[PDB]
């Protein structure tokens, strides 16, 4: 930090990539304990809190320098409410969860759609047309998760005309949100893509308006720009 | 009508052992008529039934799994 923090008030912006700052609360309780300290929630020290409060706030912009950083947070075994990231929470302008579940569907990256935020999803910051699709999204995809537990049992026979719909919608959206990571390609052997926000924006737009709803689900899957789904769709047969 | 020689088979639409008068097949065809739509408890039923089928699911029998 102290090296961002040069550039910052010295002369610049800065990118702070930081990777893993659980590591540090981590690190933290293996001291916690030998300083002779009272063990606090999961035996996590009781300073976990300040600890990291004293490091984050440094990591900001000012008047004199901007830093935008960007920090992994580990999530131990899958708890959110582990005093580690919960507490880091409170800490950022925008943030992405990442869950397990997304990432056994071979949805990657595998981002909540309803988790992750941004203080930046206002009509005020994003404008209006990336705001409502914004929302329309997560209203979609969220109808979905409830319908869940009805599928889960049921299947989705006894569902109506209606939620039936926003059940294809819903998944080739939790889909498209899928997305090639060129750090990625020496694996799977795809290339990879960068998806231009006025494109993404769009990209839904059309998938939320109906103009897919004929293609199948597995063609809008590891995709960048809506235009290559009607490609690998057409590819499918 | 079906006339054979050793037997005689008579088909009917509905057929009651009634008396002289006809104006009771009808006197069954009534008796039977709204006594058979007084089955709404074949639907009532049902619908108790895809209640209840909605009020387990409706503590959505799985919060965000778990």
């Amino acid at each position: 930090l102290t090296m961002a923090e040069y550039f910052r008030d010295e002369q610049q912006d800065v990118l702070l990539f930081i990777d893993n700052i659980f590591r540090f609360t981590q690190a933290g309780s293996e001291v916690s304990a030998l300083l002779g300290r009272m063990p606090s929630a999961v035996g996590y020290q009781p300073t976990l809190a300040t600890e990291m409060g004293q490091l984050q706030e440094r990591i900001t912009s000012t008047a004199k320098g901007s830093i935008t950083s960007i920090q992994a947070i580990y999530v131990p075994a899958d708890d959110y409410t582990d005093p580690a990231p919960a507490t880091t929470f409170s800490h950022l302008d925008a943030t992405t969860n990442l869950e397990r579940k997304l990432a056994e569907m071979g949805i990657y990256p595998a981002v909540d759609p309803l988790a992750s935020t941004s203080r930046a999803l206002a009509p005020e910051i994003v404008g209006e047309e990336h705001y409502q699709v914004a929302r329309k999204v997560q209203q979609t995809l969220q109808r979905y998760k409830e319908l869940q537990d009805i599928i889960a049992i049921l299947g989705m026979d006894e569902l109506s005309d209606e939620d039936k719909l926003v059940v294809h919608r819903a998944r080739r959206i939790q889909f498209f949100l899928s997305q090639n990571f060129h750090v990625a390609e020496q694996f799977t052997g795809q290339p990879g893509s960068y998806v231009p926000v006025k494109e993404t924006v769009r990209g839904f737009k059309e998938i939320l308006e109906g103009k897919y709803d004929h293609l199948p689900e597995d063609a809008f899957r590891l995709v960048g720009r809506i235009e290559e789904v009607v490609e690998k769709a057409k590819a499918m047969g | 009508l079906e006339v054979r020689p050793d037997k005689v088979t008579i088909l009917a639409q509905a057929a009651e052992r009634a008396e002289d008068i006809d104006v009771l097949r009808a006197k069954a065809a009534k008796e039977r008529a709204e006594r058979r739509l007084q089955s709404q408890q074949d639907d009532i039923d049902f619908k108790r039934a895809e209640l209840a089928l909605k009020r387990a699911m409706n503590r959505l029998s799985v919060a965000e799994m778990k």
